[PDB]
C-alpha cells in the first residue's frame, strides 16, 4: 500500500493524471449506469418502449 | 377577492410525470396529440411546436412527415414572383386554425382561444388546471350565477364564465390503441400532451438532474470531510498561558 | 355611429352621439357605478365620445350598440358598457379608458 | 487599523503557548456523534427563544389576518366587508 | 521573496485570496459573500450565453426566449439557471445583509464597505427588474408599465422622465431594446462595486461573530476559508439543482409565459418575490409620491445604521435584547414580503401600514433606544 | 485588374453640398424627387424613406400627405379577419414597384434593380458615381466590346455591361419650376436627391460640425496656454551644482 | 480691476458660478449667431428659402 | 525599483540647488517666436534623414510596383502579364 501511494499519489503529476483518468472512467460508466437505471424505473413509459408498435 | 373571482383551485392529481424520477408516459402523449388534433385544433393553435418535435416523442419520422406533407405552407415566390404553396416538411410549425386574432375572435363570439404551446406553464396549476377545467363543466350552473350570453359556467376558470364550451364527451375521439375514450381519459391525455408541449425538455432535464444530484451530493459529503480535515489544526488548538 | 380607429394597435371607439344619447348618459346617479364618473369627466366635447375600445376586464373589444345599457357589450365575459362607456353590468372593473385626445380643428382630432 | 503578517497591529503578545497537531495526526471526525447530538442540542436550546418568539408572533398575526380576510369575502362576511370599505 | 509577494499583479491576488489575514472564527454566515460571487459568476455566464440567443426587438423577444427553451441545446438549462439564480442571488444578498446587520458589520471602521454595499443592493434591484422585462411576457410588460409610472409622481418633470425612459408613449419596442442594453451592462457595474466594497473592507479586515478584534489571531484566507467556502458552494448547488432540474417554475410567475399584450391586463400584477417587501412599503403610503419616497427610503435608511446604533459593543452576539429586536425586525420584513402579494383588501391594508411603521421605527427609534439601554446594562451589570 | 473590370472612376463634380459649409440645394432636391418619382420609381424602390421624411425638406406637410393618401397600404384585418387596405399616412414608407426580388428580376431580364435609399453611400464615388453613370451611356459601345444580351454599355459600371438602359432623355420629365429638363439637369437633380436620401442629416451634421470646430479650436488654443502656464516652473528650472 | 478679481474670481464658488453663467450665455448666443451665419452662407438653398412658393 | 515620494530609490543627491519661478511670475510665451522658428528648425534638421530615407525608399518601391501593375493590365502589357502568371 506504500507502493500504491508511491505510484499514484506521491508525484502531483501522477496524482492529477490519475484523477483525470478516473474522471474519464467515472464519467463514462456513470452515464451508462444512470441510463440503465432510468430505463428500469420508467419502464413502458418512454418512447423507446412504445416505438416497437410503429 | 371572492373565491369565484379567483377560480376554484384544482386538485393535485398524481400525474405519471410527478415525481423526481418520473418521465411522461409517451403512450399518453401520443393519445393526447390525437385529442388535440381532433378536438382542440379546431380553435386553438400550437404555434411553437414543429413537426420535428413529435419525432421520437410521440411519432416515428415517417408518421410525422406524413402529417406535415398533408398540409400546404407558404413557399418562396415563383420566377414570375407569383406566390406559391408547398407541402409541409418536418421543420415547419404546426399551423393554426385561424390566420389572425380577428378571425379567431369572430369565430368564437368575441373570445380569443389562446395558443396552447405554453398554456401548461402559463396558468397556476399546470396540467392540473387543464385537467380540472376540461372535466369541470357542471351539467347545471350553480343556481343564481348569471352567465353572460355565449358563456359557459366552469368553476375552475377565474370569474366562472368561460367562452369555451364543454368539448369532451364520451367517444368524440376514437383512440388508435383501443383505450376507452372517456371524457376523463381524454382530458388526462390531452393535458399530458400540452404539458409536454410547454416543457419538451422535461424528461432530459430530470435525468440530468438525477446525475447532478448524485454528483453534487457526493461532492458535498467529500467537501465536508476535506474541510474538517484541513481545519483540524485550528479546531484542535490548545493554549497554555503563563502571565509574564 | 361609432368608428373604430386603430391607434397603437389598440382600437379607438369614436361615437358621434345624438342629443337623446347624451341625455340617457347624464341620468345614471354617479353613486351606483363600479367606477364613479359623469359623462362630463369622460368627454371634453359631448358629441364626441372617444374611448380606448378595449374591455377593462381582460382585454377583448366590446361590440358597440349591443349591451343592456345600449352602449358596448363585451361578448367574451358579457360586460356591458354605457353611452358614456361606463361599466354597468358584468366582470369588468373599470370604465373604458379615455385617451389623451385634442381637437386641433373642430373636424379633426389627434389622439 | 489592520496591518499585515508581522505587523498585524496586535497589542504585544507574550506568554501564550499554542499547540496543535497535524491534520494527518488527528481524527477529523473525533467525537462527532457526541457533538452532533449534545453540542447541537445545547447551542439550539440557548438560542431557541430568539427565533420562536418572533416567528410565533408573526405567524399568529398572519393567521388572524388571513382568516379575517377569507371570512370577509364570504356571504356571511358581506356586511362586515361593507363597513370595512 | 516569494513570487506571489514580489510580482505586483500576483501580489494583488495574493492579498485578497491567499495570504489575506482573516479572523479565525468566522461562522457559516460569512460564506454568503462567496456565494454572492458565485451567483454573480453564474449570472454572467448564463447571461452572456442567453444574450447570444436573445433578440431585443419586441416583435421577436418573447419568441427568442421560446427558441432558447425549445431549440437551443441546453437552452432550457441556461434559461432556468439564469432565472432561478436571480432568486438565489437575492436569498444570498438578504442573508449577507442580515449577517451584516446582526453582527454590526456596519459600525466603524467598516462604514465605507457597508455604504458601498447599499449601492450594490440598489444596482441588483435595478438589474433584476430590467432583466425581468426582457422576456416581454405579460408580467414583463405590466411590471415595466406600473413601475415606470411611479416616476410620474416626481413633480413637474415626472411625466417627461417616464416618456424619456420608455423612448415612447408606452412600454414598447424602444423600451425593450434599451433595457436589453442596460441589463447587459448593469451586472458589470455591479461587479465593480462588489470589488470596491472589498477593497474598502481590506483596511479593517472582516468582522467576526464575537465583534472583538481579530488582530490577535489571524488565519490565511487559503486554505481555511477556501475549503470552508466549498461546503456552502456544494450546498448551494444542491439547492440550485433542486430548483433548476426538478421544479424550475416554483419561484416564478406563470403570467410571464403569456406574450405581452398591451390590451389585456393580467389578473394580478405582483413583482418577483424578492421585491415584495419594498412593494408592500409602497402600498402602505396612500399618496403616490409619498409611496415612492418611502420605498426608496426603505433602502437608503440602511445608510444610517452607523449613526443610530449607539452601542459601545459591536454586533448582537452578546446583546439579548438587541437579538430579540432583530428577530422581530427580520420577521416583520418577511411579513412585509407576504403582504406585498396579497390583494389590496381589509384587513391587510391596515396591517401593511403597521408593518411599515415597524420597519422604519426599528432604525429611527428602537435601535437607538435599545442600544443605549444595553450600554447602561452592560456597565451597571458588571460593576 | 483591367480598368474595364474596375469601371472608369467618376469625375469630381462641384456639387452644391461639397464644401464644409454647404448644404444641399433644396430646390434641386425637390426637382430630383420628381425625377425619381417619374423615371426611377418604375424599377427602383426607395424603401428607407417615409413620406414624413420629405416634409420640410422638399415638400410641405400638405403635399406629402397628398402623395401618401393617393396610395393604398395594408391595414390590419377587419373584424371578420378579412384583409383590408387603407390610404397612406405620413408614417408610411414609400412603396416599391415590385412585391419581391423575383418579381423585380422577372421584369428586368434577370437583373435586380437595387434599392436607392443608400446607393449614394454604397458605391465608391457617391453623387459623382450616380451622375456619371446616368449621363455616361455612349451612343455606341466602343468597337470590340462584347455585350451580353440585355446589357447596355456604360463605362462607369464595373465590367461595362449594365442591365439598366439609358433612361434620361431631354424632356422625359416636365419640371414644375420651369427649369429645362435636360439629361444632365435631371441627372444632377436626381443624384442630389439620392444623396440626400442616403444621408438626410447632412445639413444638420455640417452645421453642428461648424459649431464643434469653433469650440474645439478655441479650447485647443486655451488648453495650450494653460499647459504652458502650468509647465513654466518646470521648463524654466535651472540648477547650480557644487560637487560635495 | 482688483474689484473684478475679488468679486468673480477670488472665491471658487463665485468663479464656478461665473463660468456656468457665462457658459449659459455663450451657449445661447453662439447658437443664434451660428444659425444666422449658416443661413447667409447657404442662402436660397435651404427649405426655409423655398418654402414661400408653397 | 520605483518607490514613492520620500523613498523614490534615487541614489543620494547632494549639492544640487534647483530654482524656479512661479507660473504667475513667468511669461509662459517668452521667446516662443524664437523657439517656434529656430529651435524647431534645429530639431527637424537633426532628425530629417531618419524619416526621409525610409519614406523616400518605400515611396519609390510603391511607385515602381503600382506603375508596373498598371502597365501589365494594359494591351501593351498583355504578353508580360501572361509570363508573370
Ligand atoms: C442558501 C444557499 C444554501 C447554502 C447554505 C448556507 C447556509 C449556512 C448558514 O449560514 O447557516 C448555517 C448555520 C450554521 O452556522 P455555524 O457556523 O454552525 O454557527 C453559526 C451560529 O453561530 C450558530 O449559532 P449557535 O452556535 O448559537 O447555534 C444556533 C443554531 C445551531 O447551529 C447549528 O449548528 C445548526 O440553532 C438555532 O438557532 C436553531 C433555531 C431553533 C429553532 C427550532 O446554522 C445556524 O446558525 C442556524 C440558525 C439561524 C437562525
Ligand atoms: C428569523 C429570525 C432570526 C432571529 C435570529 C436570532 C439569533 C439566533 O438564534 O440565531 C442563531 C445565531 C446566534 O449566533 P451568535 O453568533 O449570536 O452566537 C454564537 C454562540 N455564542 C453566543 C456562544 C457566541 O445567529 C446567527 O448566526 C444570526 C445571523 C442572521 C441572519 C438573518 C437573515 C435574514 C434576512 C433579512 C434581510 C434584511
Ligand atoms: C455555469 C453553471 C454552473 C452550474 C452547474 C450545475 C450542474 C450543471 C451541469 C450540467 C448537467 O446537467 O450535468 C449533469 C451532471 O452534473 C454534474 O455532474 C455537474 C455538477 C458538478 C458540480 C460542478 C463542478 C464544476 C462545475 C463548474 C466548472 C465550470 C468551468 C471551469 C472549467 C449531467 O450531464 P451529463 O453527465 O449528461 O453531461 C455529459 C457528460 N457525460
Ligand atoms: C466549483 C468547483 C470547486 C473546486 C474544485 C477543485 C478541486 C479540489 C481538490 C484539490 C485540492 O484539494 O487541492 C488544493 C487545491 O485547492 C485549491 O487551491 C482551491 C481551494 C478551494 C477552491 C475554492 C475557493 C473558494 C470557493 C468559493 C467560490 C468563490 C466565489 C467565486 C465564484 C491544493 O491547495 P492546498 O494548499 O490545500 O494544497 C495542499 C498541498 N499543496
Ligand atoms: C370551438 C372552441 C373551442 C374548442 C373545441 C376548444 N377550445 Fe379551448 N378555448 C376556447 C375559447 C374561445 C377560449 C377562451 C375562453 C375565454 O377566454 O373565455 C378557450 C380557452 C382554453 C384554455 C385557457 C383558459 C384560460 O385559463 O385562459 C385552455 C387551457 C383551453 N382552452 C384548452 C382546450 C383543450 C385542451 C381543448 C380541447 C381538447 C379545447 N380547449 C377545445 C375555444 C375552444
Ligand atoms: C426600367 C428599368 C430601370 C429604370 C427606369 C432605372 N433603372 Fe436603375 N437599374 C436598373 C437595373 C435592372 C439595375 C441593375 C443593373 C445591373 O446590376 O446590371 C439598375 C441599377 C442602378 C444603379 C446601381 C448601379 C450599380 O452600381 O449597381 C443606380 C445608381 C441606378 N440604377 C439609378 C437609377 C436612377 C437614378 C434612375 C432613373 C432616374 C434609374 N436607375 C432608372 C433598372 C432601371
Ligand atoms: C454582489 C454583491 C456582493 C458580493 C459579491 C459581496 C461579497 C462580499 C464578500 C466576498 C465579503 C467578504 C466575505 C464575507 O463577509 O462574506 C463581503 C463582506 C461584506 N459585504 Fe458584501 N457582497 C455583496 C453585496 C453586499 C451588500 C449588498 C452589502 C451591504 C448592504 C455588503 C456589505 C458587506 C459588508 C459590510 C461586508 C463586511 C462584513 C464583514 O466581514 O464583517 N455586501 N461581501
Ligand atoms: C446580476 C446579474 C443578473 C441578474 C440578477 C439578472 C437577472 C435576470 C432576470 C431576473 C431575468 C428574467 C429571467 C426570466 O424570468 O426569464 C433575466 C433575463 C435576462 N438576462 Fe439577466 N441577469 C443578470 C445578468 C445578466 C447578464 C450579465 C446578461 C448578459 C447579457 C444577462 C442577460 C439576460 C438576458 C438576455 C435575459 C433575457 C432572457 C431570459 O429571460 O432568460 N443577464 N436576467
Ligand atoms: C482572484 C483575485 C482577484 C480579487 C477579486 C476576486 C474575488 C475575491 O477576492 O475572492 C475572495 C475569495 C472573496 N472571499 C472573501 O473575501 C472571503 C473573506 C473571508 C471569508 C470568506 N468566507 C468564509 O468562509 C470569504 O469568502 C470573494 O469571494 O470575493 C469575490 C466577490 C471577489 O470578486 C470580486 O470582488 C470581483 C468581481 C467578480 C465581483
Ligand atoms: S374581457 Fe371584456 S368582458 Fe371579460
Amino acid at each position: 500500500a506504500t507502493t500504491f501511494y508511491n505510484v499514484f499519489v506521491k508525484r502531483n503529476s501522477a496524482f492529477v493524471a490519475t484523477i483525470l483518468a478516473s474522471a474519464f472512467v467515472f464519467d463514462m460508466t456513470f452515464e451508462t449506469a444512470i441510463d440503465n437505471f432510468w430505463d428500469r424505473i420508467n419502464a413502458g413509459k418512454q418512447w423507446k418502449d412504445i416505438r416497437h408498435k410503429y | 377577492m371572492t373565491a369565484a373571482e379567483h377560480g376554484l383551485h384544482p386538485a393535485e392529481y398524481p400525474w405519471p410525470q410527478n415525481g423526481m424520477l418520473s418521465t411522461f408516459d409517451h403512450a399518453s402523449l401520443r393519445r393526447g396529440y390525437q385529442v388535440y388534433k381532433e378536438v382542440c385544433a379546431a380553435c386553438h393553435s400550437l404555434d411553437r411546436i414543429a413537426w420535428r418535435n413529435l419525432v421520437g416523442v410521440t411519432h416515428t419520422t415517417d408518421e410525422a412527415k406524413a402529417f406535415a406533407e398533408e398540409l400546404e405552407y407558404d413557399d418562396e415566390p415563383d420566377d414570375e414572383g407569383n406566390p406559391r404553396k408547398r407541402p409541409g416538411k418536418l421543420a415547419d410549425y404546426i399551423p393554426g386554425p385561424y390566420p389572425n386574432e380577428q378571425a379567431a375572435r369572430a369565430a368564437n363570439q368575441g373570445a380569443l382561444p389562446p395558443d396552447l404551446s405554453l398554456i401548461a406553464k402559463a396558468r397556476h396549476g399546470g396540467a392540473d388546471y387543464i385537467f380540472a377545467l376540461l372535466t369541470g363543466y357542471p351539467d347545471e350552473p350553480p343556481a343564481g350565477v348569471v352567465l353572460a350570453p355565449g358563456m359557459n359556467y366552469n368553476p375552475y376558470f377565474p370569474g366562472g364564465g368561460i367562452g369555451m364550451a364543454r368539448t369532451l364527451f364520451d367517444g368524440v375521439v376514437e383512440y388508435e390503441d383501443g383505450t376507452p375514450a372517456t371524457t376523463s381519459q381524454m382530458a388526462k391525455d390531452v393535458a399530458a400532451f400540452l404539458t409536454w408541449a410547454a416543457e419538451p425538455e422535461h424528461d432530459e432535464r430530470k435525468k440530468l438532474g438525477l446525475k447532478a444530484i448524485i454528483v453534487i451530493s457526493a461532492m458535498l459529503g467529500l467537501s465536508v470531510y476535506i474541510k474538517k480535515f484541513k481545519w483540524s489544526p485550528i479546531k484542535n488548538r490548545k493554549f497554555i498561558y503563563n502571565p509574564p | 355611429k361609432n368608428v373604430i380607429i386603430k391607434w397603437r394597435g389598440k382600437p379607438i371607439f369614436i361615437r358621434h352621439r345624438t342629443s337623446e344619447e347624451i341625455e340617457e348618459a347624464n341620468e345614471v346617479n354617479v353613486a351606483t357605478l363600479r367606477d364613479p364618473q359623469t359623462d362630463d369627466e369622460r368627454v371634453q366635447k359631448p358629441e364626441w365620445l372617444v374611448m380606448i375600445g378595449v374591455c377593462t376586464h381582460l382585454g377583448c373589444v366590446p361590440i358597440g350598440e349591443a349591451g343592456d345599457f345600449g352602449g358596448w357589450f363585451c361578448p367574451c365575459h358579457g360586460s356591458h358598457y354605457d353611452i358614456s362607456g361606463r361599466i354597468r353590468r358584468g366582470p369588468a372593473p373599470l370604465n373604458l379608458e379615455i385617451p389623451e385626445y385634442d381637437f386641433a380643428d373642430a373636424e379633426t382630432l389627434v389622439i | 487599523y489592520m496591518g499585515w503578517w508581522g505587523h498585524m497591529g496586535s497589542p504585544p503578545q507574550k506568554g501564550i503557548a499554542g499547540y496543535t497537531i497535524s491534520p494527518f495526526a488527528a481524527r477529523p471526525f473525533a467525537g462527532v456523534v457526541h457533538a452532533a447530538i449534545f453540542n447541537t442540542f445545547r447551542r439550539t436550546k440557548n438560542q431557541a427563544l430568539f427565533v420562536i418568539l418572533p416567528v410565533s408572533f408573526f405567524y399568529y398575526v398572519w393567521t388572524q389576518a388571513s382568516e379575517k380576510n377569507e371570512w370577509l369575502y364570504t356571504k356571511a362576511g358581506r356586511h362586515e366587508l361593507a363597513k370595512a370599505l | 521573496m516569494a513570487l506571489r509577494k514580489k510580482n505586483s499583479l500576483l501580489n494583488m491576488a495574493n492579498s485578497y485570496v491567499l495570504d489575506s489575514p482573516q479572523p479565525s472564527n468566522l461562522n457559516y454566515f460569512w460564506n454568503f459573500g462567496s456565494l454572492l460571487a458565485l451567483c454573480l459568476v453564474i449570472q454572467l455566464a448564463t447571461g452572456i450565453t442567453l444574450a447570444m440567443h436573445y433578440t431585443s426587438h419586441a416583435s421577436l423577444a418573447f419568441d427568442s426566449v421560446e427558441h432558447i427553451m425549445r431549440d437551443v441545446n441546453f437552452g432550457w438549462f441556461i434559461r432556468y439557471a439564469h432565472a432561478n439564480t436571480a432568486s438565489f442571488f437575492f436569498i444570498c444578498i438578504y442573508a449577507h445583509m442580515g449577517r451584516n446587520i446582526y453582527y454590526g458589520s456596519y459600525k466603524t471602521p467598516r462604514v465605507l464597505p457597508w455604504s458601498i454595499g447599499v449601492i450594490i443592493f440598489l444596482l441588483l434591484i435595478i438589474t433584476a427588474f430590467m432583466g425581468y422585462v426582457l422576456v416581454f411576457g405579460q408580467m414583463s410588460l405590466w411590471g415595466a408599465t406600473v413601475i415606470c409610472n411611479l416616476v410620474s409622481a416626481i413633480p413637474w418633470l415626472g411625466e417627461d422622465i417616464v416618456h424619456f425612459l420608455w423612448g415612447g408613449f408606452s412600454v414598447g419596442n424602444p423600451t425593450l431594446q434599451r433595457f436589453f442594453a442596460l441589463h447587459y451592462l448593469m451586472p458589470f457595474v455591479l461587479a465593480v462595486f462588489a470589488l470596491l466594497h472589498l477593497i474598502a473592507l481590506h483596511t479593517a479586515g472582516s468582522s467576526n461573530p464575537l465583534g472583538i478584534t481579530s488582530n490577535v489571531d489571524k488565519l490565511s484566507m487559503h486554505p481555511y476559508y477556501s475549503f470552508k467556502d466549498l461546503i456552502t458552494v456544494f450546498a448551494f448547488l444542491l439547492m440550485f439543482t433542486l430548483f433548476v432540474f426538478f421544479s424550475p417554475d416554483k419561484l416564478g410567475h406563470p403570467d410571464n409565459y403569456i406574450p405581452a399584450n398591451p390590451m389585456v391586463t393580467p389578473a394580478s400584477i405582483v413583482p418577483e418575490w424578492y421585491l415584495l417587501p419594498f412593494y408592500a412599503i409602497l402600498r402602505a403610503i396612500p399618496d403616490k409620491l409619498g409611496g415612492v419616497i418611502a420605498m426608496v427610503a426603505a433602502i437608503l435608511i440602511l445608510l444610517i445604521l452607523p449613526i443610530v446604533d449607539r452601542s459601545i459593543i459591536r454586533g448582537n452576539a452578546f446583546k439579548p435584547i438587541s437579538k430579540l429586536l432583530f428577530g422581530f425586525f427580520i420577521c416583520n420584513f418577511l411579513l412585509l414580503g407576504v403582504l406585498g402579494q396579497v390583494h389590496i383588501e381589509p384587513p391587510f391594508i391596515v396591517l401593511g401600514q403597521i408593518c411599515t411603521i415597524f420597519y422604519f421605527s426599528y432604525f429611527l427609534i428602537l435601535l437607538p433606544m435599545v442600544s443605549t439601554i444595553e450600554n447602561i446594562f452592560f456597565y451597571i451589570g458588571s460593576l
